[PDB]
DNA sequence: TGCGAAATTCCATGACA
DNA sequence: ATTGTCATGGAATTTCGCA
DNA sequence: TGCGAAATTCCATGACA
DNA sequence: ATTGTCATGGAATTTCGCA
């Protein structure tokens, strides 16, 4: 502070002030003559007053905030002491925004059977369709095989009735679901443990999880759509209609229809497919087996040049959900504990629960 | 000819009255007659109206090319032949007085009657709720005939609730006095 | 029809029939035996039926609709007859997603003076704050100097107050605004013309063209929440401290703080610049005409590779701008009568009416 | 010592009372040194209170280094003082019944005031309305002694509102008669 | 053994609250 | 304790029909 | 006439309803 | 008849301090 000052004066040599400079006294203030003009020295007890002050106008970020301080003042290494600053702004670093992107998608492996994994999901509300609001949508994970059910409400209750009578048919090993009231009330779990179906749930508001059934989601609302138009909007009654309609659409990356894809045959609908008439249904669903195997499977896409990876240990924010009008959106800052693959963590979060929370959810808190 | 398939023909029939569940009080059987599937749907009445209602569920799954029946007024009705042509089914009856379907059907719809029997006695009335659990027994039950039951053979795939454990289907001592009382 | 279908049973050949293959009768319908099976030949009086129920089961694109024709049919060139019908499905048209992007932004040049051109919107409905509900953000074009009006409403009366008080200081030859109601009503009009302001209108639905002042907007609500964090959300008496504070933040890019840009000089606030004290004022407003000339101005970004430019009569829809639930997305085809620039044009709308429109609200109609 | 600059000094004042317009009776005048540039807010009352809310508006556009007035009771209070530190602005003050700003400001005021004098007779009430065109008047009227409009010597560019029209600023005798009758 | 055109495959775009 | 997806229609590439 | 480190500039990211 | 913008903080590049 003064002692550091008080050598430069008479000058003596102190690291960080380069020597070429002539430094002077002048009403009661150490200057400096530097090449953009004349600046005041502070003493290092004055440093971090002067840097928050220049902060706090507008809550700057590391330029803006400088280039404020650069107009009265010079010291070594200022924008060390700027940074300081800007890593303990509890304000800043929960309001401003992220700049680095996550890491590139993953592109989980497609379920081997038919049944190995159930994505549900709820579409609405619609508009009132026989006093009916919403639709529950299961897709099959291996197929793409798709199951509409319209409720009242996104209840347990309704969730329960519908599963019920899809099961009667076949029972999933897992079910996937984001983590909607319906899905995590403990009367579906008992349900699912009844049945011996694993329930395996998204990272919370991240409905990419949920891929599967929220791309089919998109296709339903789309042929319904196309159906209503002109008319209105009485849905309920075309749910079998789409269901049948979709289920049966080719994937042109594929080549199969959904229906092949789970039985290895076109039942008695418009244009079915006829190449296997002459197999027996032994050979039929030999051909079925090698067919499931040999599907196009996509790969993680490049990394964008700016993204980043959670490290263990690491300080990382979690995105406020549903942000209140002028509120940050980003709670404050945790410790990733486990990094369970490169888009998926758990976190430590300063209450401190274990959250398991997708990358896209998180931001790296910005200088340490 | 051409080897036998899954949807190439499904066995419908009605089952009841039965003691009333949730206000049901038959049961509409569906068996596809490659595959040894069934399909199950409660009903109020065996009316034309009631199975319509109900295949309309199961044909927005899949379509048989041939629904076969016996002469019930309910899939005999010009109502139920609209039906199925609209949805370019044909239908087939078998003639008055003697059913034909083949061994496998047959013999399923020999199952499900005494499987439904069976558990119907000491809780007539909340068959509603076992449905699916019937329909889960039927169609992961191992077939004499072929090497496989017909979850297998409609997905050829292993089930997840393989029903290794291949009951009585016969009533129990306790069993045949308690169904001698509910009708005396 | 059954002409081609004579001649060709009986070995002639027709052009579109290759050769090679062996056609036949059975069951009273020609037939070829192809790589894939055996498939019927519809006589051409028969195919637009085919293609229709094809595409009807699911209303699908090309390739899904063309793999359900396969299954049954050959004929030459299906795709042809496909892409026929998919061009004439009104429902298909005004529902799908457009595949194309648009093409890159245009950075337009910063206005050359303070008041040359002022951009304007509404940010709300805030929480209530003295019974204040909105704010009336004005930014100069060329400083990015900003003035800020709370509101109880986004009404032209609380605008032309605002105006008022703001055009006291100077009368801005251009005013910009998106197509909200109180700029585009008639008083707002007459207010305007009764100064010799020019108004000027952004493309509807498109906030981009407004971008200085949407851009602040964020800036104002970062900071204000920052403000409050921990606080009732009490933003009116905040405003003129958000003002001041944005006012004189420094832009990294430009090096220039809004006020500077405005006066040449910095008032007294805190860590204002003292590069220009032994200046004349003259020597100072001199300095200032050059570095208002010389800022760094944005260049158009590289167009993405499957981007689209619209040209004159080319059949283009408008996107729907708040569609109700299951209703298209999509406006029914239009012509464009005039290209403005790459990234704007003016539509024939089948009413038909005159509309001016950003390329981003439109996609360019499929199939012709 | 370094050239007049802009936010250098403010001169304030008060002019009034006046006919009620919208319920204001007093106008704040506000008048930076070296630009000549000036601001008017309509008060109701000339206090400290209506003095700090106007200026609160002004300096969060820019703030002056110092402040110069009268001894007015509201310049002179201690509110005003404590609004004036936490601004970090110095207070100015000419000695009592002697005031002193420079050239420029004084014709200024005399402007300011001449300027209101002629609009207000016709329509004592509608001068609320009108403190925007007279503020762009005298803001885009030439200085004799330096060759520039203050807006011009503010923004270092012409404005977009040129006032060509020097207007007389005197009294017609329509205008003279008729101040003579608001009175008696 | 190479041509023009038709078929197929590729793949960025966008939307699933 | 978990993880994007896939219809779409121009463009790009490959294959076909014929020689 | 070249080194290590500090300063500056670059620039993808994201949000303005 | 009109048209994206620009704070932000790591990384990349350039400049500085010294020799
Ligand atoms: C309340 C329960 C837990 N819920 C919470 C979240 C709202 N959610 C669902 C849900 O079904 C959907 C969606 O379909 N989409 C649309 C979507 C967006 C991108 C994508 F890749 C796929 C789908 N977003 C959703 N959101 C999570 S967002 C991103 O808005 O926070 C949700 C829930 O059921
Ligand atoms: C009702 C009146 C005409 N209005 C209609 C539209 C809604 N709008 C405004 C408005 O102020 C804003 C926005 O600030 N943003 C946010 C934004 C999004 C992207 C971007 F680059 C900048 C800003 N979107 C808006 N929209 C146009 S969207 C894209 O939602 O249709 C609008 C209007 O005042
Ligand atoms: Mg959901
Ligand atoms: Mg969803
Ligand atoms: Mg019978
Ligand atoms: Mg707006
Ligand atoms: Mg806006
Ligand atoms: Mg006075
Ligand atoms: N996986
Ligand atoms: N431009
Ligand atoms: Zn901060
Ligand atoms: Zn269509």
């Amino acid at each position: 502070l003064d002692a550091e000052l008080d050598q430069l004066l008479q000058g003596h040599y102190i690291k960080g002030y380069p020597k070429q400079y002539t430094y002077f006294l002048e009403d009661g203030k150490v200057k400096v003559s530097r090449p953009e003009g004349v600046k005041i020295i502070p003493p290092q007890s004055d440093r971090q007053k002067i840097v928050l002050q220049a902060h706090n106008l507008a809550h700057t970020g590391r330029e803006a905030t400088l280039l404020k301080i650069a107009n009265l003042y010079w010291w070594p290494n200022m924008r060390k002491d700027v940074v300081k600053q800007l890593g303990r702004c509890q304000q800043c670093l929960i309001t401003n925004a992220s700049n680095k992107a996550s890491g590139p998608i993953l592109r989980p492996d497609r379920p081997q059977k038919p049944f190995d994994k159930f994505f549900i999901d709820y579409i609405g509300p619609l508009p009132p369709s026989q006093g009916y609001l919403y639709v529950l949508v299961v897709v099959d994970g291996m197929t793409g095989f798709t199951w509409l059910y319209p409720t009242k409400a996104p209840s347990t209750s309704a969730t329960v009735k519908s599963l019920n009578v899809l099961t009667s048919i076949a029972i999933p090993k897992v079910i996937h679901s984001d983590q909607g009231a319906a899905f995590t009330s403990s009367t579906f779990a008992e349900w699912a443990k009844e049945r011996g179906i694993h329930l395996e749930f998204s990272t919370p508001y991240h409905p990419q999880s949920s891929g599967k059934v929220e791309r089919k989601n998109s296709d339903i609302k789309r042929l319904l759509t196309k159906l209503l138009v002109g008319r209105p909007t009485k849905w309920y009654d075309l749910l079998p209609v789409v269901q049948l309609a979709l289920n049966n659409t080719y994937s042109p990356v594929l080549k199969y229809t959904p229906h092949q894809l789970l039985f290895g045959i076109d039942s008695n609908t418009p244009f079915a497919n006829q190449d296997t008439l002459d197999l027996t249904r032994e050979e039929e669903l030999s051909l079925l087996q090698e067919i499931r195997t040999s599907l196009y499977h996509p790969s993680t896409p490049p990394a964008s040049s700016r993204s980043w990876s959670p490290v263990v240990g690491q300080l990382v924010q979690e995105r406020v959900a549903r942000p209140a009008s002028l509120r940050p959106r980003w709670h404050k800052p945790s410790t990733v504990l486990k990094v369970l693959n490169p888009r998926t963590v758990v976190i430590l979060d300063h209450l401190g629960n274990n959250r398991t929370v997708s990358i896209d959810n998180l931001k790296p808190t910005s200088h340490q | 000819d051409r080897p036998q398939k899954p949807f190439d023909k499904f066995f419908i029939d009605y089952i009841g009255p039965l003691p009333p569940s949730q206000g049901y009080l038959y049961v509409l059987v569906v068996v596809d007659g490659m595959t040894g599937f069934t399909w199950l749907y409660p009903t109020k009445a065996p009316s034309t109206s009631a199975t319509v209602k109900s295949l309309n569920v199961l044909t927005s799954i899949a379509i048989p090319k041939v629904i076969h029946s016996d002469q019930g007024a309910a899939f005999t009705s010009s109502t139920f032949a609209e039906w199925a042509k609209e949805r370019g089914i044909h239908l087939e009856f078998s003639t008055p007085y003697h059913p034909q379907s083949s061994g496998k059907v047959e013999r399923k719809n020999s199952d499900i009657k005494r499987l439904l029997t069976k558990l119907l006695v000491g809780r007539p009335t909340k068959w509603y709720d076992l449905l699916p659990v019937v329909q889960l027994a039927l169609n992961n039950t191992y077939s004499p005939v072929l090497k496989y039951t017909p979850h297998q053979l409609l997905f050829g795939i292993d089930s997840n609730t393989p029903f290794a454990n291949q009951d009585t289907l016969d009533l129990t001592r306790e069993e045949e006095l308690s169904l001698l009382q509910e009708i005396r």
